[PDB]
């Protein structure tokens, strides 16, 4: 039948640098919709076209420019001259302009000012607690991601080699670790439980898991900590008997 | 002569008649054997979505000609006013109704001649296996074509008048003043065609369409 | 030209039902209706089309005003997966869609046998260094964070242990502040008076 597609998931520029957001559509809808979406405000359009090599600007046009050479493609670029270009992308097309409009899944984007304040997760598992045991005959662990910029996070949890679904709840919203700053560093919890027996196997090993989406070779480092590149950070416990 | 002019219809009886062109229902081979109120013919649950369809004409001889026939319907449905019949929500038409049997083996195809401005634009088609068909499918019909095309329901769109002309064989011509919908609401507008109008579709010549813009 | 949505927020127990409306002064000739799950894109529940449409999709039903400026969605038997965001929006003018602010819909699940209390856990490395988890309470209590932004409090998280048919909600403290304890973390919330602190 078909669909509406956006890529990548996650896209992370120093200030200044210009950007460009792809969606594309096999649909054969004629119009293609720009959104961001924050917090305060909802969706807000960007830039639409109603019909091939025809466009317009929405609401909030400063900043960003488009094209439309194919039917199938709507490119966003996001120039240097936009000053809040941090948000969520949504992109949408309808068989005609002002018809039902089918979404993209989104790109994330955060720009900062300084590549300094972009920092990998410290990752860290903590053990289910003896008195949680013998009270219910179950066993929580708790992964923590601390101290990470972008939030730009993926996490996982594996048990015995394979990822486990069942049990477990991450946070659907990473914790901001100074509120009051602006390119404050992220904190994401989450919770693995299984039965009282199966943590008490030393033979069961598990393992929590963040995707990290960070810098990428053409940025540069030379600050004296590592690179904080795309890049998984694990963190591990056995059962105890 | 003078035609209606757009500017004369309120925001809510344009948009109404947006839908009622746009989101006709059409259903072949169904049957009724039950009579409200005289006018109307009931078909339970046959409707969109499955609510019940209450089909409405102008008289009590029309609603019994059809009572217990294998009928196809074409015709502009609503909501707000369509009396219940059950506890089932309920969808209402005026006419539309012609029997099932009646068919030709290839779709006739009916020219319509356009005009803007006085200006010939491109020749518009439509089509009807039917040998005998409602006049109301074939104007729902043309006005689809000059929604999409010309945008007469759109409020802020350049077209201000409209004239859809039937030059037919016999003696009798139809026409149809686009933007002199009879009130505000669907059961109003579609009201028009609560006569059950049916032609022969070979005794149409062709149809001739004017759209005039302000300015 | 303006869509308005209430209510902005609304929480309810799973089996309630519940109504969100949108309106507006201007007239719509079709109006969608929309369902989106944080850092997704909103999916397309329904479109209405004429003036007194109503629409039943399962336990949704969705209806559109007489007169084309408002609608509604209904919602019958709520479960906690209809949690999320729902956006209305209406046909625009300028070949666009003009949007509601959106009613943000949290259903609690219900927990059978509830057994609040607030566990220690301590790192696998460290450690040394600890987190505080309550957990156990049923979907009457809240947990609220701190006005001290040195502690840091993540919201109930439900997960489900499918193999046992066991919901459970759970919360997680921590803190490097030394007179940060298991017994005082969650003083920001109204916890039930019988949460086990164990020891
Ligand atoms: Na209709």
């Amino acid at each position: 039948d078909g669909g509406i597609t956006q890529s990548p998931k996650y896209l992370f520029r120093k200030e200044g640098q210009n950007v460009t957001l792809s969606c594309e559509q096999n649909l054969n809808h004629d119009a293609m919709y720009w959104y961001r979406q924050d917090p305060g405000q909802g969706l807000r359009l960007i830039y639409y076209s109603q019909i091939v090599n025809d466009f317009q600007k929405g609401d909030i046009a400063e900043g960003y420019s488009v094209s439309r050479e194919k039917k199938e493609s709507f490119p966003l670029t996001v120039t240097s001259a936009q000053k809040n270009p941090t948000a969520f992308y949504l992109c949408a097309s309808s068989s005609r302009s002002s018809y039902e409009q089918y979404f993209g899944p989104g790109t994330r984007l955060t720009v900062t000012e300084d590549l300094k304040n972009v920092f990998p997760p410290e990752v860290a598992v903590f053990e289910p607690s003896e008195a949680e045991i013998s009270h219910t005959q179950k066993a929580t662990l708790v992964c923590l991601a601390t101290g990470f910029y972008p939030d730009h996070v993926e996490l996982s949890w594996w048990v015995n080699g394979k990822e486990v679904h069942s049990g477990v709840c991450t946070d659907p919203q990473p914790l901001k670790e100074q509120p009051a700053l602006n390119d404050s560093r992220y904190s994401l919890s989450s919770r693995l439980r299984v039965s009282a027996t199966f943590w008490q196997n030393p033979r069961n090993h598990f393992r929590c898991q963040v995707q990290f989406y960070g810098l990428s070779e053409n940025d540069e480092w030379t600050q004296d900590r590592a690179k904080p590149v795309t890049q998984i950070v694990s963190a591990e416990a056995w059962g105890r008997a | 002569e003078d035609l209606h002019d757009k500017s004369e219809l309120t925001d809510l009886a344009l948009a109404n008649a947006y839908g009622q062109y746009n989101h006709p229902f059409i259903k072949e081979n169904i049957k009724s054997d039950e009579i409200s109120g005289e006018k109307d013919l009931i078909f339970r649950n046959q409707g969109d979505s499955g609510n019940d369809l209450r089909v409405k004409f102008a008289t009590a001889d029309l609603a019994q000609k059809f009572k217990n026939k294998n009928v196809d319907i074409y015709g502009a449905s609503f909501y707000y006013k369509c009396e219940k019949i059950s506890e089932n929500i309920s969808e209402c038409l005026y006419g539309g109704t012609t029997l099932n049997s009646e068919k030709l083996a290839q779709e006739r195809v009916i020219g319509a001649n356009v005009w803007v401005d006085g200006i010939q634009k491109e020749t518009e088609l439509i089509r009807t296996n039917k040998k005998n068909v409602t006049l109301q499918e074939l104007d729902i019909k043309i006005r689809k074509i000059l929604s999409d095309k010309y945008k007469i329901y759109y409020k802020d769109s350049e077209i201000s008048k409209g004239l859809i002309e039937f030059d037919m064989k016999t003696p009798r011509d139809y026409s149809f003043d686009i933007y002199d919908l009879k009130g505000e609401n669907d059961y109003e507008i579609d009201k028009i065609y609560e006569d059950n109008k049916t032609l022969k579709s070979d005794d149409i010549s062709h149809i001739d369409v004017n759209l005039y813009t302000k300015k | 030209q303006l869509l308005e949505q209430s209510p902005q927020f609304l929480s309810i127990q799973e089996g309630e039902n519940l109504t969100v409306y949108c309106n507006s002064s201007s007239v719509f000739s079709s109006l969608q209706w929309y369902r989106q799950e944080p850092g997704e894109g909103p999916v397309l529940l329904v479109t209405v089309v004429t003036g007194g449409e109503v629409k039943k999709l399962k336990r949704l039903t969705f209806q559109f005003g007489d007169a084309r400026k408002d609608s509604s969605l209904h919602i019958t038997a709520a479960q906690p997966g209809d949690t999320g965001l729902y956006l209305c929006a209406g046909a625009g003018s300028q070949g666009n869609l003009i949007f509601g602010k959106g009613t943000k819909l949290s259903v609690k699940p219900n927990i059978q046998n509830p057994d609040p209390a607030v566990y220690q856990l301590r790192d696998s490395k460290s450690s040394d260094k600890s987190v505080c988890l309550f957990t156990d309470f049923d979907s009457q209590t809240n947990v609220s964070q701190s006005k001290d932004s040195d502690v840091y409090i993540t919201d109930k998280c439900v997960l489900d242990m499918r193999s046992m048919d066991f919901k459970s909600n759970s919360a997680v403290a921590w803190s490097n502040k030394s007179d940060f304890a298991c017994a005082n973390a969650f003083n920001n919330s109204i916890i039930p008076e019988d949460t086990f602190f164990p020891s």
